[PDB]
């Protein structure tokens, strides 16, 4: 049982560390997809954004 | 999803593979897929985008 405490928690910290590798690229997404969404909804090259 | 998980796919090829095929991605990017032989490197890749 000290030997499944040590495999669930190298289990734990490693899959937080996951984790956070997914939760700092969703807000970064986040930051990303809604600008390229707006600027290609509203109108088209028909806006003359250019 | 769960069919194509650890609880019944336990080659990591086979499961990366599974796990790879199902977005719909850029054509460069599946080349990254394709092209790494290491199984940490192509998994740190799917796990990062």
């Amino acid at each position: 049982l000290l030997r499944d405490l040590e495999r669930f928690e190298l289990d734990k910290k490693i899959a937080a560390r996951v984790k956070e590798q997914m939760d700092q690229n969703q807000r970064e997404y986040y930051l990303r997809e809604q600008m390229k969404a707006i600027q290609k909804e509203l109108g088209g090259g028909e806006d003359f954004l250019t | 999803y769960q069919q194509e998980a650890v609880k019944s796919t336990r080659d990591p090829a086979i499961l990366a593979d599974l796990v790879a095929h199902h977005a719909t991605w850029t054509l460069e990017e599946k080349q990254t897929i394709l092209e790494t032989p290491e199984v940490e490197e192509r998994l740190k890749r799917v796990l990062a985008l």
